[PDB]
């Protein structure tokens, strides 16, 4: 069966803002944000056809800051792959990227594998740099990750980070059981 | 007019409902798996109402 391959699931959290609105609109309209509040469970689902296959990306912009924790927490339950989504400027969303982590493991962690993947935003402003993306890096590395600079400024790697945490979503659903 | 899209409006209001209800006794730290699993599948089912609304 591959049903459950066309199928995916993808939950993007940020420390409140950072760009994680900017990103899906970009891989679902190719349009930039003009005006766009809502987004606080507001959230479509982009299709995509991968050599073929019409294929479904369930997204949801999750509101994540205090209140409304049954947006963010208590959604991470039926996602597959999640993309922590941060700036170079706020060396406080940086830090507090384990702490979306470990709220995603203390959900989480009797099911197959959990596939991270941190989205970097604004490498457009480069010197305003608060957090070294040498560190960034090297927290991918600790994880046995990805990290990718990108941003809906310039819109660069915005369709690699959507589809490479997708196919991973793959590997996940087959399994390993080796 | 807004013949069919009179019943898409209510589905929606109803969909909202059900997502928002969903989502504030869920914060009063009241959760469960069956809500968890419904809170997405009322949210796909939101947005699909968004594209019957504009569908109509
Ligand atoms: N990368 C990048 N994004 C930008 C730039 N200017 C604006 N944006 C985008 O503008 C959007 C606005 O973000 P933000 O103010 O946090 O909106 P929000 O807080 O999510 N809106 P709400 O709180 O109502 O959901 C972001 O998605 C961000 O990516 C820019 O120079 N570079
Ligand atoms: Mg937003």
């Amino acid at each position: 069966g591959q049903s459950s391959l066309a199928l995916h699931k993808v939950i993007m959290v940020g420390s409140g803002g950072v760009g994680k609105s900017a990103l899906t609109l970009q891989f679902m309209y190719d349009e930039f944000v003009e005006d766009y509040e809502p987004t606080k469970a507001d959230s479509y689902r982009k299709k995509v056809v991968l050599d073929g296959e019409e294929v479904q990306i369930d997204i949801l912009d999750t509101a994540g800051l205090e209140d409304y924790a049954a947006i963010r927490d208590n959604y991470f339950r039926s996602g597959e792959g999640f993309l922590l989504v941060f700036s170079i400027t706020e060396h406080e969303s940086f830090t507090a990227t384990a702490e979306f982590r470990e709220q995603i493991l203390r959900v989480k962690a009797e099911e197959d594998k959990i596939p991270l993947l941190v989205v970097g935003n604004k490498s457009d402003l480069e010197e305003r740099r608060q957090v070294p993306v040498e560190e960034a890096r090297s927290k991918a590395e600790e994880w046995g990750v990805q990290y990718v600079e990108t941003s809906a400024k310039t819109r660069a790697n915005v369709d690699k980070v959507f589809f490479d945490l997708m196919r991973e979503i793959r590997t996940k659903k087959m399994s390993e059981n080796k | 007019g807004s013949e069919t899209q009179a019943g898409i409006k209510e589905e929606i209001r109803r969909q909202e409902f059900l997502l928002n209800s969903l989502h504030r006794d869920l914060q009063g730290g009241i959760k469960d798996l069956s809500k968890e699993e419904r809170l997405w599948e009322v949210q796909r089912i939101l947005t699909a109402l968004k594209r019957k609304l504009r569908e109509a």
